[PDB]
RNA sequence: AGAUGGUAAGGGCCCACGGUGGAUGCCUCGGCACCCGAGCCGAUGAAGGACGUGGCUACCUGCGAUAAGCCAGGGG
RNA sequence: CGGGGGGAACCUGGGGAACUGAAACAUCUCAGUACCCAGAGGAGAGGAAAGAGAAAUCGACUCCCUGAGUAGCGGCGAGCG
RNA sequence: GCUGUUGGGAAGCAGCGCCAGAGAGGGUGAAAGCCCCGUAGGCGAAAGGUGGGGGGAUAGGUGAGGGUACCCGAGUACCCCGUGGUUCGUGGAGCCAUGGGGGAAUCUGGGCGGACCACCGCCUAAGGCUAAGUACUCCGGGUGACCGAUAGCGCACCAGUACCGUGAGGGAAAGGUGAAAAGAACCCCGGGAGGGGAGUGAAAUAGAGCCUGAAACCGUGGGCUUACAAGCAGUCACGGCCCCGAGGGGUUGUGGCGUGCCUAUUGAAGCAUGAGCCGGCGACUCACGGUCGUGGGCGAGCUUAAGCCGUUGAGGCGGAGGCGUAGGGAAACCGAGUCCGAACAGGGCGCAGCGGCCGCAAAGUCCGCGGCCGUGGACCCGAAACCGGG
RNA sequence: AGCUGGGGCUAGGAGUGAAAAGCUAACCGAGCCCGGAGAUAGCUGGUUCUCCCCGAAAUGACUUUAGGGUCAGCCUCAGGC
RNA sequence: GGUGGAGCCUGGGAGUGAGGGCGCGAGCGAUAACGUCCGCGUCCGAGCGCGGGAACAACCGAGACCGCCAGCUAAGGCCCC
RNA sequence: GGGAUGACCCCAGGCGGUAGGGGAGCGUUCCCGAUGCCGAUGAAGGCCGACCCGCGAGGGCGGCUGGAGGUAAGGGAAGUG
RNA sequence: GACCCGGUGAAAUUGAACUGGCCGUGAAGAUGCGGCCUACCCGUGGCAGGACGAAAAGACCCCGUGGAGCUUUACUGCAGC
């Protein structure tokens, strides 16, 4: 039915893996389909372009490129530390992400 | 036959080993190896753990060099499989029963 | 024991023979089958049981003896099944048709005749029907028959 | 599935306790007047069938 | 007096690299076999279709002049 | 109020061959199978003894095992069962 | 579950830890129990559907002796004639069914128990209904000592499609760049296609006509060799040149020898068959039964089948039954004997472990394996033809 | 007794046929498709790795049998004497 | 006497049942046929592997496990090839 | 014959071969072995090899390609050349 | 048209080819065996003597206990009368 992501735009995300591993951000967008993110100056890439109006003098232009999901963690805003998500069920009842490191919330 | 040549041959090893009861386990994984480390059983050596009592099935289930079953479906290729043999006297018991 | 242990006895897991797999194996191209003929085509020979080749079979000609049975078919008639003394010895006390079964001596659905071949034990017998020999042997070793109706 | 029993033999022949096959004998079923008393005489008896053909009669009779 | 080499129009064998071609190896949404589950639809117009349908739309899907869709309840 | 038509096979009823096997072939077999038609349903058929058949017994029907390739059937041939 | 490390990328190797009713599996830049989707174990439905289990209703259910002799399923039972079904092919031919003819009875009735008669017994036709256990698999799911793009469904891809046929009907071929398009801006030769640098990438003979890229087939360069030779083309010896560092590799001038492969044949190089070449598909199996052999288990005993329980790649139960323990005879029937026979005659087919109670061996039987046989397409491909429905 | 467009009817042991067994969708002594179906084929062909030991027959008898088969003969393997 | 891939017995698996040349004994044929039909044997078949025979399955020689730039022989050959 | 048993050693003899019988092995797909071992310091596959062991079918070693899989001793089952 | 030049570019066939003649031989009609003669390598336009040339698993002939059409005082059945 739906593509779950333990991340959601825009919250702040830790590269696990990859070659940007380690570096920090926020996700700059999420795609279900390729279960992909892109985060903000991660995944950098120089990429081409016509002499084209929009691109006017040809040249390249630095693109930030998408991410596998599994590749991201996301970082609790309380203790600051990359985590493993949780759910907690309020008395909404409605459900919330938790750090599990910390009891803390992620929106 | 072959159920009780199986286990004699782990006799003739001394791989073979039986206990009255579990000590203190309850339903955790945790809660045996605490047990199989003072039984001797270090994870050295591929297990059949054969008992009827279920929270004991079920604690070690999961582990990598561990059998359980049923006393009342103990094969030879289980026992074959495995380096050790373990046993209720239960177990034991209808085991006997079986071969007689 | 172990797995890699276990061997079956020699000589107790043979292999097979493929036919048609090269001139080394001996068994290739015709496949053990000859040149041309009935035998080598696929499907092959009629019943070599039976027949011949054509002329009249061996078992056709031979003359048929006794009676063959009709409809509806066969009759019922009490059927009698003999054990012989010697195979009574190591009951003690009193053979009936049942027992004499469950041992694996009497077959159900027959009745039970005892026969004389071995030597009679001062045993309580009850049967369907004795021999001339089998009582002689079973009065006189002290026994006491028991005809059935 | 399973054999079938040639009746065309179990109506002619026989299987001992042994292993062998006999059947009746040939001869004596017409055309016999002039025929010998010995001959007749002879021929109202069984015959052990030739070893050969007699494994093929047993071979039909798989279940006897 | 005599005797013996170098030519290669082209051919042949051998090594090197390529062209063509798409075997082989790994891969797999798809297919096969068994066990279980489940089992009718239809004049309240079925099964299956034609023609249409998007701002730009060849085909496929989805839908029906309310036409990739309208209402309501639940889930997320 | 109901019917009509569709459904991959599966089911029951009305009809129903042949090659082939019999080392030719006609009875026989292949087989009431393949196929055609009507019908039904999630199942259909069968089903509460005017039965079986020798136990002085069994107790509707359906299906599987077994009885059994037994009893019997058959140009007593092939084969059927 | 972090770090450090090589690397394009860590899930790799090293150090120190942790969970586990979860170490099934699949993903992530490679090989992850603890990164993502999941797994064990638990939760869950306002509305439609189902509801064979639970509770409640309702239609429906029920006594005994005595006398009465009204009823008890009609062109039916019953007889004959013509058929069909049953294992029954007219057979001694009953039973069930019925196209034709004749044509009753109501318990003191009638059908049945294999023609018929009697005795004894079983049943109670000519109206109907009836769950489950049973069969199939368009559909959904789980799982495989099932296939892996000539395989597996005819289709892994826009397939019952393109194309063939008037029509029923026939019926394909065709998958893959990369971790990520970051899919090659710009400049250069060219009309373009295509290429040459630049640039991306770990890799560009991974450049989209893309993973690996074999073989036939084609071509460029190089070494040896060839224009007086002859031949199934190769083999042996020698010699010359080239390469590699008392030896080897490639090549071939001369001398010797030499009638392809397969097939079918008494016999082929054979002017007998098949094959242009290469790559892939391509032919002795399976199930039941039988018969020898064999490794084991038990052994006058061996063994279960469908099923029931258990398991979720756990096994155990189940003795109905089958083979064996006795054979001979057409059979009654006798039985270690029996049959032909008057026979105590003669003949046919039959009849009887090893050491010191023990152990060991065995008739037999059971599962495995193997060869062969029977039944089915039964080693693979191939007819001309028969038949049925369109 | 002509030729011809258009609308129609007649079909598989059946149709048409100024008759040739001609025609019936480019081969008609019984059309085509699909099915029974993997019909049958005692005929021809084809049957895929290696090494090791032995090693035939093309005879006799019967055979609607003669280029196919049953038994014996000659080959082979295991056990026994 | 003979200890040989000799023989007897039981049992499993086959293939063969289209032979051909030579020599001797015959028939048939013409005291013909690379003719045909039997008998004893031999060889090819299966030794189309080797030597001789100019070349050639069956005439002479001789039964090939493999390797040698060692020796002796059989048929047949020794002027040259 | 050793020695005791397939330990390897010595002596002797056998070993042409179609149909065909028999025996011992190689190799391909798959399963247990395997929650294991091999693998990015490079799997399977592909091109070379004049080297190694094997009678041979085949098995290792090395170099280039290749870029994510492969799978031992010992056994099991086949769509096995 | 054929033949030369530029542009496009098939076919059946094809074991592999390094493919001469004569007298002999051989499964009896040899480019491929034996002896001898001849012959420098590759081509183009031509002619058809041989590769028992190509094509179509001989229409003829026989074989098969193959088929099918036609026939009758062959056998046995059916419609029909
Ligand atoms: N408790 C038991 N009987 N366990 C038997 C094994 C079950 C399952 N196959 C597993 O490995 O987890
Ligand atoms: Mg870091
Ligand atoms: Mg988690
Ligand atoms: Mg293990
Ligand atoms: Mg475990
Ligand atoms: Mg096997
Ligand atoms: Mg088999
Ligand atoms: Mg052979
Ligand atoms: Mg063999
Ligand atoms: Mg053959
Ligand atoms: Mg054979
Ligand atoms: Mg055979
Ligand atoms: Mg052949
Ligand atoms: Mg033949
Ligand atoms: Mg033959
Ligand atoms: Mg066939
Ligand atoms: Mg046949
Ligand atoms: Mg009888
Ligand atoms: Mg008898
Ligand atoms: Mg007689
Ligand atoms: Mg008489
Ligand atoms: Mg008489
Ligand atoms: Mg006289
Ligand atoms: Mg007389
Ligand atoms: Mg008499
Ligand atoms: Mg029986
Ligand atoms: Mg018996
Ligand atoms: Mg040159
Ligand atoms: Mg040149
Ligand atoms: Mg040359
Ligand atoms: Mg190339
Ligand atoms: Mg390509
Ligand atoms: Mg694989
Ligand atoms: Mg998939
Ligand atoms: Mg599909
Ligand atoms: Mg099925
Ligand atoms: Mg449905
Ligand atoms: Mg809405
Ligand atoms: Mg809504
Ligand atoms: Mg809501
Ligand atoms: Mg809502
Ligand atoms: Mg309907
Ligand atoms: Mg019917
Ligand atoms: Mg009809
Ligand atoms: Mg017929
Ligand atoms: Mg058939
Ligand atoms: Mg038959
Ligand atoms: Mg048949
Ligand atoms: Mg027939
Ligand atoms: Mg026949
Ligand atoms: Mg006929
Ligand atoms: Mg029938
Ligand atoms: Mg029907
Ligand atoms: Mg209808
Ligand atoms: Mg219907
Ligand atoms: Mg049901
Ligand atoms: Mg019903
Ligand atoms: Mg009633
Ligand atoms: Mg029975
Ligand atoms: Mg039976
Ligand atoms: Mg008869
Ligand atoms: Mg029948
Ligand atoms: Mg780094
Ligand atoms: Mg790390
Ligand atoms: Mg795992
Ligand atoms: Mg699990
Ligand atoms: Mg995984
Ligand atoms: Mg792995
Ligand atoms: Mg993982
Ligand atoms: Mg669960
Ligand atoms: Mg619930
Ligand atoms: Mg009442
Ligand atoms: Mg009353
Ligand atoms: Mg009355
Ligand atoms: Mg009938
Ligand atoms: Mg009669
Ligand atoms: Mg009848
Ligand atoms: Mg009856
Ligand atoms: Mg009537
Ligand atoms: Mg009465
Ligand atoms: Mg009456
Ligand atoms: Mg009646
Ligand atoms: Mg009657
Ligand atoms: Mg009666
Ligand atoms: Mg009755
Ligand atoms: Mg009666
Ligand atoms: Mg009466
Ligand atoms: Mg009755
Ligand atoms: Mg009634
Ligand atoms: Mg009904
Ligand atoms: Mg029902
Ligand atoms: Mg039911
Ligand atoms: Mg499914
Ligand atoms: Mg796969
Ligand atoms: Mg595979
Ligand atoms: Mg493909
Ligand atoms: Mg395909
Ligand atoms: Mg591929
Ligand atoms: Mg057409
Ligand atoms: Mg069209
Ligand atoms: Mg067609
Ligand atoms: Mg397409
Ligand atoms: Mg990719
Ligand atoms: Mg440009
Ligand atoms: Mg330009
Ligand atoms: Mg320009
Ligand atoms: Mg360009
Ligand atoms: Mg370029
Ligand atoms: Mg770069
Ligand atoms: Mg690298
Ligand atoms: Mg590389
Ligand atoms: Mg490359
Ligand atoms: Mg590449
Ligand atoms: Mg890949
Ligand atoms: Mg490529
Ligand atoms: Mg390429
Ligand atoms: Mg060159
Ligand atoms: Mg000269
Ligand atoms: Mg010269
Ligand atoms: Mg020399
Ligand atoms: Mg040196
Ligand atoms: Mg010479
Ligand atoms: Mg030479
Ligand atoms: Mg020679
Ligand atoms: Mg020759
Ligand atoms: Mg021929
Ligand atoms: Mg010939
Ligand atoms: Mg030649
Ligand atoms: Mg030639
Ligand atoms: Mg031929
Ligand atoms: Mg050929
Ligand atoms: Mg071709
Ligand atoms: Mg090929
Ligand atoms: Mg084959
Ligand atoms: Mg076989
Ligand atoms: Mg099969
Ligand atoms: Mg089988
Ligand atoms: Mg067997
Ligand atoms: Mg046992
Ligand atoms: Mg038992
Ligand atoms: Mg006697
Ligand atoms: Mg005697
Ligand atoms: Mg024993
Ligand atoms: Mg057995
Ligand atoms: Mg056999
Ligand atoms: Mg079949
Ligand atoms: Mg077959
Ligand atoms: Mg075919
Ligand atoms: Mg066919
Ligand atoms: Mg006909
Ligand atoms: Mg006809
Ligand atoms: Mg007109
Ligand atoms: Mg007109
Ligand atoms: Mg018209
Ligand atoms: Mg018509
Ligand atoms: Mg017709
Ligand atoms: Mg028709
Ligand atoms: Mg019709
Ligand atoms: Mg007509
Ligand atoms: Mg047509
Ligand atoms: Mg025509
Ligand atoms: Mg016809
Ligand atoms: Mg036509
Ligand atoms: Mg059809
Ligand atoms: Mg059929
Ligand atoms: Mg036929
Ligand atoms: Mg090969
Ligand atoms: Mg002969
Ligand atoms: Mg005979
Ligand atoms: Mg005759
Ligand atoms: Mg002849
Ligand atoms: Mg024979
Ligand atoms: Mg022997
Ligand atoms: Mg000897
Ligand atoms: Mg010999
Ligand atoms: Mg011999
Ligand atoms: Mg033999
Ligand atoms: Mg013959
Ligand atoms: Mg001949
Ligand atoms: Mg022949
Ligand atoms: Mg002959
Ligand atoms: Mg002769
Ligand atoms: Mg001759
Ligand atoms: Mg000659
Ligand atoms: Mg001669
Ligand atoms: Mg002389
Ligand atoms: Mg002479
Ligand atoms: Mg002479
Ligand atoms: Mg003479
Ligand atoms: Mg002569
Ligand atoms: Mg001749
Ligand atoms: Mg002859
Ligand atoms: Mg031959
Ligand atoms: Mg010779
Ligand atoms: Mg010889
Ligand atoms: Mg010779
Ligand atoms: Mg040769
Ligand atoms: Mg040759
Ligand atoms: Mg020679
Ligand atoms: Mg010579
Ligand atoms: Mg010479
Ligand atoms: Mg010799
Ligand atoms: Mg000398
Ligand atoms: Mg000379
Ligand atoms: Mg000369
Ligand atoms: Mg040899
Ligand atoms: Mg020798
Ligand atoms: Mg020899
Ligand atoms: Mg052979
Ligand atoms: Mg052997
Ligand atoms: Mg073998
Ligand atoms: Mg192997
Ligand atoms: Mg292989
Ligand atoms: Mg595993
Ligand atoms: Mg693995
Ligand atoms: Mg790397
Ligand atoms: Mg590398
Ligand atoms: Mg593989
Ligand atoms: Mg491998
Ligand atoms: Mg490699
Ligand atoms: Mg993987
Ligand atoms: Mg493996
Ligand atoms: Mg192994
Ligand atoms: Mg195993
Ligand atoms: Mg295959
Ligand atoms: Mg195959
Ligand atoms: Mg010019
Ligand atoms: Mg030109
Ligand atoms: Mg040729
Ligand atoms: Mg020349
Ligand atoms: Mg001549
Ligand atoms: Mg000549
Ligand atoms: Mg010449
Ligand atoms: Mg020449
Ligand atoms: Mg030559
Ligand atoms: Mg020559
Ligand atoms: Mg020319
Ligand atoms: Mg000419
Ligand atoms: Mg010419
Ligand atoms: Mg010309
Ligand atoms: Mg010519
Ligand atoms: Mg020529
Ligand atoms: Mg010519
Ligand atoms: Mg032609
Ligand atoms: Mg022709
Ligand atoms: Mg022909
Ligand atoms: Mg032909
Ligand atoms: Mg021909
Ligand atoms: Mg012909
Ligand atoms: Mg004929
Ligand atoms: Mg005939
Ligand atoms: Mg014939
Ligand atoms: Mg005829
Ligand atoms: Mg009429
Ligand atoms: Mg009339
Ligand atoms: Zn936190």
């Amino acid at each position: 039915m739906r593509v779950k992501m333990h991340v959601k735009k825009g919250d702040t995300v830790l590269v696990a893996s990859g070659k940007y591993k380690g570096r920090v951000g926020k996700v700059k967008e999420v795609l279900p389909k390729k279960y992909a993110v892109i985060v903000e100056g991660v995944n950098i890439v120089k990429k081409a372009v016509r002499v084209s109006p929009k691109y006017p003098q040809g040249g390249f232009i630095e693109k930030e490129a998408p991410l596998h999901a599994s590749k991201v963690r996301p970082i609790c805003p309380a203790c600051g530390k990359p985590t493993r998500v949780r759910k907690k069920f309020l008395e909404n009842g409605k459900k919330i992400r938790v750090c599990a490191k910390c009891g803390g919330a992620l929106d | 036959k072959g159920l009780a040549m199986a286990v004699a041959d782990r006799a003739r090893e001394g791989k073979l080993l039986l206990v009255e009861a579990f000590a203190g386990v309850n339903g955790k994984t945790k809660e045996f190896l605490a047990w199989a480390k003072e039984a001797g059983l270090d994870g050295s050596e591929s297990v059949l753990l054969v008992t009827g009592n279920e929270l004991v099935r079920r604690a070690a289930r999961n582990l990598p060099w561990v059998v359980t079953l049923a006393p009342e479906g103990l094969n030879v290729y289980d026992i074959v499989r495995t380096e050790r043999l373990v046993m209720d006297l239960d177990a034991w018991e209808v085991f006997q029963n079986r071969i007689g | 024991m172990k797995l890699s242990d276990l061997r079956p006895n020699p000589g107790a897991n043979k292999r097979r023979k493929r036919v048609g797999r090269g001139p080394g194996s001996g068994h290739g191209k015709t496949a053990t089958r000859g040149h041309k003929g009935q035998k080598s085509r696929s499907g092959g020979l009629k019943d070599p049981r039976r027949f011949e080749g054509g002329r009249s079979t061996t078992l056709m000609r031979l003359p048929k003896r006794g009676m063959q049975g009709q409809v509806p078919g066969e009759i019922k008639r009490p059927r009698y099944q003999g054990v012989n003394l010697k195979d009574l010895a190591r009951f003690e006390g009193e053979v009936t048709p049942e027992l004499l079964v469950r041992a694996g001596l009497l077959k159900k659905g027959y009745r039970l005749k005892i026969l004389g071949e071995g030597e009679a034990k001062p045993l309580k017998v009850v049967a369907h029907a004795f021999s001339k020999s089998a009582l002689e042997k079973l009065k006189a070793a002290g026994g006491e028959p028991v005809l059935l109706e | 599935p399973k054999m079938k029993t040639h009746k065309g033999a179990k109506k002619r022949v026989k299987i001992t306790a042994s292993g062998k096959v006999v059947a009746m004998k040939t001869g004596k079923r017409h055309l016999n007047w002039q025929k010998s008393g010995k001959e007749i005489r002879q021929k109202g008896r069984k015959f052990v069938l030739a070893k050969p053909e007699a494994e093929r009669i047993k071979l039909l009779l798989p279940y006897e």
